[PDB]
DNA sequence: CAGTCCCTGTTCGGGCGCCG
DNA sequence: GGTCGGCGCCCGAACAGGGACTG
């Protein structure tokens, strides 16, 4: 076997482990013909070699169809080898998005074929890549080969290829610094601001620089004129768009169908603004079977029709211009949903997106807006390496009131206010000092761990009082219920004294939405008030009416 | 031609495997120029994906510094090599460094590039440089000399460091010199003028051996933040309720605190804004509790085997309080910081500055970096904290959300 | 006193989409 | 078909750690 021009990568097994020894699957006769047709061809090209009984290792093998081609792809079920092979550090840190591309004069896209088969494997490691090819007869022993080049299906093949490919491109990039080469697996995006004449010279220079190491750049996959098909997009000299997205039109929807639909919608939300998957993801909660049929809710059918109407119109993004500033604008879309657009000139979106996580049982719009800005900032530094200026639907004074009074450290980068309703605002403000002339409520609640029963009430300075029996509750729910009673039976200005750190810790965060219905009712009563002052006193210390109300709700 | 000091991990642990986080453009350009130059000087060499270890890397600028500085987050590696720099080659901590009139920090990290690293340990010093928009896969390197920011580097260089400092320690026996990480702390009781002069003497004394910084400290002017009670003339029900809760919370530190007579004033179900006159037994109980808060806590002392823990509280208006301890309610030092950079405009900058000021004081007093309990959400902190870091070391931290209760540390 | 129940948050894993 | 790796999302299960009460 001749020596490949590329340097091999030394690969070891994990210490104290031997190679794989697993039996071959029964294969269909149509896949057997495709395998023997490829195994005999790769053997002629010096990519796999015959082995005898001295190789005690074996692993299954199969084949799947290639997309839009009569050719087949050979894959190895290395699930047992991957367990005992050494761990690798993947060098593919992420995804190349077209929104980060800069406008270049000339663009060239090319894809090398059978790239895993053009990079050699470590010599001492080839013995463990032994597999059997079953013949058309089950009694025929079969031909046993071993890989001399990156096997498709091994957990180290992509990590080794991506690092070996970058080492080959370094001498060309070092000699040609002004050439931009986007390297993702076996696809090379080559662009330059050089004249269209000197561009193809460097293109052929690279196709020969890659040819010196056994990498073939076929003219079939060669692309010289726009639109270029790169990473599943359509690149034009001025705009870009995703390749056509097709959503299923099932009359009977299963869980699998919904999952596929949501995934395609997430893919589309990158340029298609306004995609909502809230009500469709509400169909995936609490479900157990992937093939279980689920009927669409009225809120889910409306959300699907809206997303179908958005996908009808053609949308397109632009390319990054490093000369002008980066701008990101957010809108509140739905309760828990957010959308954003990143651009440099108005209505010329570089890319869009959405954020909708529900973090915590209790939260407000200001918290969710801060989470979205952080999700955008990280996404922007990935693609453009800088923090964009923000246009947020929150008043400058609204945010100033929030972060200065909040006990946690919170901050938003350079941003300006945009008057696009709905505007994010704080729905109620807790007073810092007790209200003069306002009725003072001393509240407390208690329950029994066994009976799940308890009381909740209050005692005021004007003699007002109330105690309510509660069934199937906890100690925390009663102390919240005692506050809800004080808010119901009080005027517009009220002072409330509690001893529950749990209840006080939720309300002071100024939430406007909650997973608990009791909290939402407390929020609703807080919005109706004009002045509300909360205060905490230690329980069981004989403090004011807090000890009087602790004894009333004792049982 | 120097012999390598053999280093091993702590038994039963593998190297660090921490992913690299995205970096801005001004940081990636700073790392490319430095890694290319360091590779040209043989300090580092490119590696491949066969190395399963990795450590995050980013760049910083020190206070009033224009040049970028390469920084590696060896925290995960330092945790997995802890028995080396504490048992075999430990550095003693001078107790008089905190008593000097002036202490100056010097970045001596450039000297570690002169000593080669153990060949078997270079596998764990691996890191990766990211690219903008993932233009290229990760460009990986590994250290071939003593890396900056590794706790094993000053332990190996300690023998070489003492011999360089001996001619200067003999000429100046009253000057205290301590070494922690890539920094050198020099403290003296000299006047500020001749103090900076002796610094330049050591700067040239280190340049002749193959090694420029100026940050000054004044540990003798460090103050603590005691627990204070309000000196109100007219006390309302709400004022006494807040006073009782604060005194009740302070009773966990000072066992002599009593709230029996003050609770007797809160017997009736009175309105919060109603004024309550302090009884004679309550005025004495309030005066005695003020005196107990003046006393130091009984039984508090530093344990060298225990880890330091620091809690920070945001008190608004640019005010930040902190407490350092090893056992709960046994606080070794309290304090308060105000008007730091980013006051009234950025909390993350103030919190980043506060962690630095606290960690610096912990190195001067005990020679350890505490683990921080940061009053911030994780995602908020992990997004912006690198934009304001100006130190060569990185302490450990966790994220807490303890809503306030009563304000124990600030009035 | 240690041991729970309650509550809330984080981490992880398992699906789907996309790319090569 | 039931290969690998990268990235994203959404959900639940599992785990974690603090607070109030009880033998």
């Amino acid at each position: 076997v001749p020596i490949s021009p590329i340097e091999t990568v030394p690969v070891k097994l994990k210490p104290g482990m031997d190679g794989p020894k697993v039996k071959q699957w029964p294969l269909t006769e149509e896949k057997i013909k495709a395998l023997v047709e490829i195994c005999t061809e790769m053997e002629k090209e010096g990519k796999i070699s015959k082995i005898g009984p001295e190789n005690p290792y074996n692993t299954p093998v199969f084949a799947i169809k290639k997309k839009d081609s009569t050719k087949w792809r050979k894959l190895v079920d290395f699930r047992e080898l991957n367990k005992r092979t050494q761990d690798f550090w993947e060098v593919q840190l992420g995804i190349p998005h077209p929104a980060g591309l800069k406008k270049k004069k000339s663009v060239t896209v090319l894809d090398v074929g059978d790239a895993y088969f053009s990079v050699p494997l470590d010599e001492d490691f080839r013995k463990y890549t032994a597999f059997t090819i079953p013949s058309i007869n089950n009694e025929t022993p079969g031909i046993r080969y071993q890989y001399n080049v990156l096997p498709q299906g091994w957990k180290g093949s992509p990590a080794i290829f991506q690092s070996s490919m970058t080492k080959i491109l370094e001498p060309f990039k070092k000699q040609n610094p002004d050439i931009v080469i986007y390297q993702y697996m076996d696809d090379l995006y080559v662009g330059s601001d050089l004249e269209i004449g000197q561009h193809r010279t460097k293109i052929e220079e690279l196709r020969q620089h890659l040819l010196r190491w056994g990498l073939t750049t076929p003219d079939k996959k060669h692309q010289k004129e726009p639109p270029f098909l790169w990473m599943g997009y359509e690149l034009h000299p001025d705009k870009w768009t995703v390749q056509p997205i097709v959503l299923p039109e099932k009359d009977s929807w299963t869980v699998n169908d919904i999952c596929k639909l949501v995934g395609k919608l997430n893919w589309a939300s990158q340029i298609y603004p306004g995609i909502k998957v809230r009500q469709l993801s509400k169909l995936l909660r609490g479900t157990k079977a992937l093939t279980e049929v689920i009927p669409l809710t009225e809120e889910a059918e409306l959300e699907l029709a809206e997303n179908r109407e958005i996908l009808k119109e053609p949308v397109h993004g632009v390319y990054y211009d490093p000369s002008k500033d980066l701008i990101a604008e957010i809108q509140k879309q739905g309760q828990g949903q957010w959308t954003y657009q990143i651009y440099q000139e108005p209505f010329k979106n570089l890319k869009t997106g959405k954020y909708a996580r529900m973090r915590g049982a209790h939260t407000n719009d200001v918290k969710q807006l801060t989470e979205a800005v952080q999700k955008i900032t990280t996404e922007s530094i990935v693609i453009w390496g800088k923090t964009p200026k923000f246009k947020l639907p929150i008043q400058k004074e609204t945010w100033e009131t929030w972060w200065t009074e909040y006990w946690q450290a919170t901050w938003i980068p350079e941003w300006e206010f945009v008057n696009t309703p709905p505007l994010v605002k704080l729905w109620y403000q807790l007073e810092k000092e007790p209200i003069v002339g306002a009725e003072t409520f001393y509240v407390d609640g208690a329950a029994n761990r066994e009976t799940k029963l308890g009381k909740a009430g209050y005692v005021t300075n004007k003699g007002r009082q109330k105690v309510v029996p509660l069934t199937n509750t906890t100690n925390q729910k009663t102390e919240l219920q005692a506050i809800y009673l004080a808010l119901q039976d009080s005027g517009l200005e009220v002072n409330i004294v509690t001893n529950s750190q749990y209840a006080l810790g939720i309300i002071q965060a100024q939430p406007d939405k909650s997973e608990s219905e009791l909290v939402n009712q407390i929020i609703e009563q807080l919005i109706k008030k004009e002045k509300v002052y909360l205060a905490w006193v230690p329980a069981h210390k004989g403090i004011g009416g807090n000890e009087q109300v602790d004894k009333l709700v004792s049982a | 031609p120097i012999e390598t000091v053999p280093v091993k991990l702590k038994p039963g642990m593998d190297g660090p495997k921490v992913k690299q986080w995205p970096l801005t453009e001004e940081k990636i350009k700073a790392l490319v120029e430095i890694c290319t130059e360091m590779e040209k000087e043989g300090k580092i060499s490119k590696i491949g994906p066969e190395n399963p270890y990795n450590t995050p890397v980013f760049a910083i600028k020190k206070k009033d510094s224009t040049k970028w500085r390469k920084l590696v987050d060896f925290r995960e590696l330092n945790k997995r090599t802890q028995d080396f720099w504490e048992v075999q080659l430990g550095i003693p901590h001078p107790a008089g460094l905190k008593k000097k009139k002036s202490v100056t920090v010097l970045d001596v990290g450039d000297a570690y590039f002169s000593v080669p690293l153990d060949e078997d340990f270079r596998k764990y010093t691996a890191f990766t440089i990211p690219s903008i928009n993932n233009e290229t896969p990760g460009i990986r390197y590994q250290y071939n000399v003593l890396p900056q920011g590794w706790k094993g580097s000053p332990a190996i260089f300690q023998s070489s460091m003492t011999k360089i400092l001996e001619p200067f320690k003999k000429q100046n026996p009253d000057i205290v010199i301590y070494q922690y990480m890539d920094d050198l702390y020099v403290g003296s009781d000299l006047e500020i003028g001749q103090h900076r002069t002796k610094i330049e003497e050591l700067r040239q004394h280190l340049l002749r051996w193959g090694l420029w910084m100026g940050y000054e400290l004044h540990p003798d002017k460090w103050t603590v933040q005691p627990i204070v009670l309000p000196e109100k003339d007219s006390w309302t029900v709400n004022d006494i309720q807040k006073l009782v809760g604060k005194l009740n919370w302070a009773s966990q530190i000072y066992p002599g605190i009593k709230v029996r007579q003050l609770s007797k004033l809160l017997r009736g179900t009175k309105a919060l804004t109603e004024v309550i006159p302090l009884t004679e037994e309550a005025e004495l109980e309030l005066a005695e509790n003020r005196e107990i808060l003046k006393e130091p806590v009984h039984g508090v002392y530093y344990d060298p085997s225990k880890d330091l823990i620091a809690e920070i509280q945001k008190q608004g208006q640019g005010q930040w309080t902190y407490q350092i301890y090893q056992e709960p309610f046994k606080n070794l030092k309290t304090g308060k910081y105000a008007r730091m950079r980013g006051a009234h405009t950025n909390d993350v900058k103030q919190l980043t500055e506060a962690v630095q000021k606290i960690t610096t004081e912990s190195i001067v007093i005990w020679g350890k970096t505490p683990k921080f309990k940061l009053p911030i959400q994780k995602e908020t902190w992990e997004t912006w904290w690198t934009e304001y870091w100006q130190a060569t070391w990185i302490p450990e931290w966790e994220f807490v959300n303890t809503p306030p209760l009563v304000k124990l540390w600030y009035q």
